[PDB]
């Protein structure tokens, strides 16, 4: 609807601060790179000219190194495990995939690790059995409680010997929570007749012992699950063939890239360097601030790929890949479309038992304050999750009101009279910026923690009040037209 | 075990259940017309209060929950009817009511 | 899926044949024989194919047949959503 | 590379005060810390507080506050440190440490003030 | 705030042998771990030997390792050199504002 110039002008302002930002960051590493490597190892390989890379995330270091070792042959072995099953007998299909998903977990983490996977599932199946809500909810959230404490937490690091297990485990178990609570809360729900055989342990066993999301993959439906691997319709292994060449060559160019980012700008070390933080030019910042989000990005793009790669080989659906974090401009839509799988999850057994949306104001609040106290709970529940959550919390609490305020008949039809429609897209665009700015401080305590929220927010707001934020709100003013005229083609 | 109706009628019909716990078997909704056979309409989860329509059936008819009692919003006679668990669908009745 | 029973009426053998297969995708065929008197609402006869609720027709495969007091006879099928009921069956009194 | 020199030891009065300085050289970056850890003749370390010399941000243990005082000199990198109402039980060594990038650990020591309240 | 304790206070080996420090936290430094060793001779002043937990310093021998993962921490020596001859203080860094252990002596006589 904006003329067309307008909005190439907006394109070529929301690519220039990436990019200038981006060579600000840069520069300042490669001017602190003999700094930075006494206080933080940096890698030599012979990836990028003799560039070095900062593995400081601890996400991609953690599972690039379990990858390298163990994990790749383990997700190759299942899809040629999978294939031959197919072809052979497709009907047992199901329990010789949870057959190989439970003989993987073993021989990566033990005994203890089938172990204690399993012992978290019986005693879910078993409380399910009572068909309540609040029973299933409370028991799985007491197994969650007992991952964080600190007398289980030395008993289980004596029975690796490495520390890189023992947070393997942890991560496995985090994750199965939830696959295991979705079960449970959907046995407690049945009440069809042909679903009640879908219930049963060995159901539950191989829904929790699918290989492919075992250790960090991203939550899968269980209706979906339950569809595919009962189908015994399969799909022209020739096809199946041709799709992982595909998969593989997106798959690596976006590991290319991830690491192309971390040999270039070394923005995890420096985040750990708050010091030099305070002493950066206000360009650094912003362009710190885009390479952390850009590289989280990118990196849940290589983390949730490879199962959803997989996925599709075995025929399913999988949650849909992160969009691309350069195109969201509101907190509603953030959380909509990042994490799919895991909104699915919440909206489904977090968000309308509470009866969200349905009881008006108040009801809206207390349902999305529900939601967001156990993500912020699940992922560890530290101080600086929790601040996390409160600002996310109140961020979509105003959008939502607003939202409503301007669909009032009354109002609505007043700034329908009196403003053009591309005034109202401009207004909109500048009500966004407020918001993804905001957006941006909160994920940015996510990612560095309060110390970084509090350099940010006076060296943006405070310190450079006059100056400094009318810039960062100009050209956020224009990154969300680009934005909101790319949504029109989705939502 | 009792269904009783909201006798006739000439719209809102009004299902409510004794004899057993309300929360724990779906309701479902079907309606004869004088002219033609039973048809289906849908049903409603009487726990999460999900229902599903059939697709012609869409957009007209609403199912609301108002637990042991239960209630829809077309000359045929429309009947509630419990669904069990498993093996089997419609166990009880009620006697309908007639609209006209 | 759409049935058709024949025949419609019959003095004093149902047969419900249907387009497509009635087995479900969990691996059992979800179909039921509800009688219902005049003036009366359906009663469930067999719960499941072969097997009584409380007659005991049989059948298998595509078609369907029940076997062996005065009413009409409606054959349904659950397994396939929506779910479909039969044309119905009137037993003549002669 | 980076190098701390202190000044000389000195002999105070009880109920009086003491200035002792700190100079840095060789520093590539420009936030770097100056602390100040005290040490008793045959007790351990303890750290007072950090003075930035080119930013003029400073923290305080809570045993040492409102009665240290911790100034700067950008120009010639210096740092103070100063105590008043001096005891016997202020008699230590105290070293001028300098930390690293990240402000994590004290990499460069000087030699230590000798201060004597008597 | 975090109190810092050190065992043993002294601690007598004979040269060649193994030595184990133990350092212990009121409150878990886990963020990479802020704990920090450091070497002090009698005549001179502290020096930097293990920084991040584990993480060697540059010129320090290859006989000296740390380890350790909530608040219990450790500093091993794999055979003492005579040269080895200070006191051993372990320091939790920028989790809190810097708190020093009491120190370990080594007496090789
Ligand atoms: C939008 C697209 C993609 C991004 C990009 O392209 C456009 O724009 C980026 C940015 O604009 C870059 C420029 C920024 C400004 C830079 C200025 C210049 O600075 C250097 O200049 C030397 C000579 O004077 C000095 O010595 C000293 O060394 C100094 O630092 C040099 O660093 C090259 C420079 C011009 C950069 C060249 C590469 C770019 C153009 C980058 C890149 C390709
Ligand atoms: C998504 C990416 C991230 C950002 C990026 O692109 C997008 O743009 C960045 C930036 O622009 C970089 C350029 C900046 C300018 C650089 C200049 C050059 O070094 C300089 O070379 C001489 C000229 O400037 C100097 O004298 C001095 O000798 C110095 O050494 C060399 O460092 C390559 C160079 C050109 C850089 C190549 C890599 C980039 C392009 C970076 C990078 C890829
Ligand atoms: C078109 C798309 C965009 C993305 C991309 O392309 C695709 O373009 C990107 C960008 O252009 C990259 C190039 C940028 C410029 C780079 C220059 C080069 O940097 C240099 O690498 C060593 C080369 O010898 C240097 O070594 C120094 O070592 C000491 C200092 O550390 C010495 O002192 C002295 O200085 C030496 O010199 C030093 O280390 C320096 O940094 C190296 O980093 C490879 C390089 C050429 C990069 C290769 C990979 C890219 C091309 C990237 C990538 C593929
Ligand atoms: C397809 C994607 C993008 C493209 C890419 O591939 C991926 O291929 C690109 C290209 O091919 C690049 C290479 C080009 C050739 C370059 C040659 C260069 O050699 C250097 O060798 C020194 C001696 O050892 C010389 O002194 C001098 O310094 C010289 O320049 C080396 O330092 C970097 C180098 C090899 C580059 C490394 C990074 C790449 C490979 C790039 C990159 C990754
Ligand atoms: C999405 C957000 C919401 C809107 C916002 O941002 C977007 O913009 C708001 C507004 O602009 C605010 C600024 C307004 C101007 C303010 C001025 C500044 O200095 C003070 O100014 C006077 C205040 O009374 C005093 O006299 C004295 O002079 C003092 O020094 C200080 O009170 C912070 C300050 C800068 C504010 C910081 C926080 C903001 C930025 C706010 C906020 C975060
Ligand atoms: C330049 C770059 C800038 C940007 C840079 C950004 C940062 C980029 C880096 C990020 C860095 C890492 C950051 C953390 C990354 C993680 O860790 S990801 C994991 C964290 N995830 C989250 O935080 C999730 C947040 N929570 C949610 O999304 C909650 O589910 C929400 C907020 C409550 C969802 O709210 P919502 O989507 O607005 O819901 P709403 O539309 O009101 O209702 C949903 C649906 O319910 C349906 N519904 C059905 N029945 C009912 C009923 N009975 N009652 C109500 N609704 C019902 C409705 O119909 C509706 O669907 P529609 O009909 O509208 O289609
Ligand atoms: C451990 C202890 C220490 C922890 C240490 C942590 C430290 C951590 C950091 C420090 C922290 C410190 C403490 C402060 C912390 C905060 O700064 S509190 C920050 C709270 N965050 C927020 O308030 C975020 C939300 N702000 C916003 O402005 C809202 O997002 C928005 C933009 C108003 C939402 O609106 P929306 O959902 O985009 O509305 P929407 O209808 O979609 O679009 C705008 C509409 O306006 C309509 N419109 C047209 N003309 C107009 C008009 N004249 N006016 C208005 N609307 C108009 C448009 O037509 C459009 O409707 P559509 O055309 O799209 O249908
Ligand atoms: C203002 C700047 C940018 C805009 C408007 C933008 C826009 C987009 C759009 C529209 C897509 C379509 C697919 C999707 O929505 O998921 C996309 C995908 C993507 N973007 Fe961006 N982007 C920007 C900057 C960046 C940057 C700086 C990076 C990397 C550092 C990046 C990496 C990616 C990747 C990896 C994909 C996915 C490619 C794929 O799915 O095959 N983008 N972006």
């Amino acid at each position: 609807m904006l003329p067309r110039w307008e909005l190439a002008l907006y394109l070529l302002a929301s690519l220039g601060f990436h990019f200038y930002s981006f060579y600000e960051v840069y520069k300042v590493s490669r001017e602190h790179e003999e700094e930075l490597d006494q206080e933080f190892e940096l890698e030599t390989d012979t990836l990028f000219g003799g560039l070095k890379k900062d593995a400081t995330d601890f996400e991609w270091s953690f599972w690039m190194e379990w990858g390298k070792q163990w994990l790749v042959w383990l997700l190759l072995g299942h899809m040629v495990v999978s294939q031959m099953a197919t072809l052979l007998a497709r009907k047992h299909r199901p329990w010789i995939l949870m057959l190989y998903g439970m003989w993987a977990c073993w021989c990566v983490l033990g005994t203890p690790g089938v172990a204690m996977v399993l012992l978290h599932t019986t005693i879910s199946f078993c409380v399910a059995q009572f068909r309540s809500q609040l029973l299933t909810w409370l028991c799985s959230l007491l197994l969650l409680s007992t991952l964080r404490l600190q007398g289980v937490e030395e008993v289980k690091r004596r029975w690796y010997k490495t520390e890189n297990e023992y947070y393997l485990l942890q991560f496995t178990l985090t994750v199965r929570c939830l696959y295991y609570t979705s079960f449970s809360l959907e046995l407690c729900w049945q009440q069809l007749p042909a679903a009640s055989t879908s219930y049963s342990f060995p159901w539950m066993l191989a829904y929790v012992f699918y290989y492919p999301v075992l250790h960090n993959g991203p939550i899968l439906s269980f209706s979906e699950f339950i569809k595919q691997m009962q189908q015994q319709e399969h799909d022209s292994l020739k096809a199946s063939l041709c799709v992982l060449a595909l998969g593989l060559g997106r798959l690596l160019c976006w590991w290319w890239l991830a690491e192309l980012m971390a040999h270039l700008m070394y923005m995890h070390a420096i985040y750990s360097s708050i010091p030099l933080l305070e002493t950066v030019s206000c360009w650094t910042l912003g362009g710190l601030a885009l390479a952390q989000v850009l590289f989280f990005y990118v990196k849940y793009l290589v983390l949730f790929g490879v199962p959803a790669l997989l996925m599709r080989l075995d025929g399913l659906t999988p949650p849909a890949l992160p969009r691309c974090v350069s195109t969201m401009f509101s907190f509603t839509g953030m959380w909509r479309y990042f994490d799919v799988g895991l909104h699915n999850f919440l909206i489904r057994y977090v968000y309308i038992p509470v009866g969200g949306s349905q009881h008006g104001l108040l009801g809206t609040l207390f349902s999305t304050a529900m939601t967001f106290a156990f993500v912020s709970y699940w992922h560890g529940g530290y101080d600086y999750l929790w601040c996390w959550a409160a600002l996310n919390w109140l961020g979509v609490t105003v959008e939502n009101g607003v939202r409503r305020l301007v669909e009032t008949p009354c109002i609505q039809d007043s700034l329908a009279r009196y403003f053009s429609p591309q005034a109202r897209r401009r207004f909109h665009a500048a009500l966004a910026s407020c918001s993804t700015s905001m957006l941006i401080l909160s994920n940015l305590v996510f990612l560095g923690g309060n110390e970084v929220g509090k350099t940010y927010w006076n060296r943006i707001f405070i310190q450079g009040w006059p100056w400094v934020t009318l810039s960062v709100l100009g050209f956020l003013y224009c990154y969300s037209h680009v934005g909101i005229a790319w949504a029109q083609t989705y939502a | 075990i009792q269904l009783v109706q909201s006798g006739p009628e000439l719209v809102k019909i009004s299902c409510k259940a004794s004899g057993y716990t309300f929360t724990n078997y779906g309701m479902n909704w079907v309606r004869q017309a004088p002219g033609k056979g039973l048809k289906w309409m849908g049903w409603i989860n009487t726990y999460t209060g999900e229902p599903t329509y059939a697709d012609d059936f869409k957009g007209r008819f609403a199912f609301s929950l108002e637990t042991a009692y239960l209630q829809i919003n077309d000359m045929a006679t429309y009947f509630c009817a419990r669904v069990w668990n498993y093996d089997y669908y419609f166990d009880y009745w009620g006697q309908g009511t007639t609209l006209t | 899926v759409l049935m058709t029973q024949t025949p419609l009426s019959l003095p004093v053998s149902i047969s419900c044949r249907s387009s497509q297969s009635i087995v479900h995708s969990n691996g059992n065929t979800y179909l039921e024989w509800y009688l219902q008197k005049p003036g009366q609402s359906p009663k469930l006869l067999i719960y499941r194919v072969s097997n009584r609720f409380s007659f005991s027709g049989s059948g298998s495969g595509t078609d369907f047949t029940l076997k062996i007091d005065l009413g009409v006879y409606y054959c349904f099928q659950g397994s396939h959503v929506p779910w479909t009921f039969g044309g119905g069956t009137k037993l003549e009194i002669k | 590379q980076v190098q701390l020199r202190q000044s000389g030891a000195e002999l105070a009065k009880p109920g009086a005060s003491v200035k002792m300085s700190c100079k840095a050289s060789g520093y590539t970056f420009t936030n770097y810390w100056l602390h100040w850890i005290k040490q008793r003749p045959g007790q351990g370390l303890e750290w007072i507080g950090y003075i930035s010399p080119n930013t003029g941000s400073t923290e305080y243990s809570q045993k040492f506050k409102d009665r240290a005082t911790l100034t700067a000199d950008k120009s010639s990198s210096t740092a103070y440190m100063q105590l008043s109402s001096l005891t016997s039980e202020d008699s230590a060594v105290y070293y001028c440490a300098g930390s690293r990038i990240t402000g994590t650990w004290f990499a460069y020591w000087g030699q230590g003030t000798l201060v004597t309240v008597s």
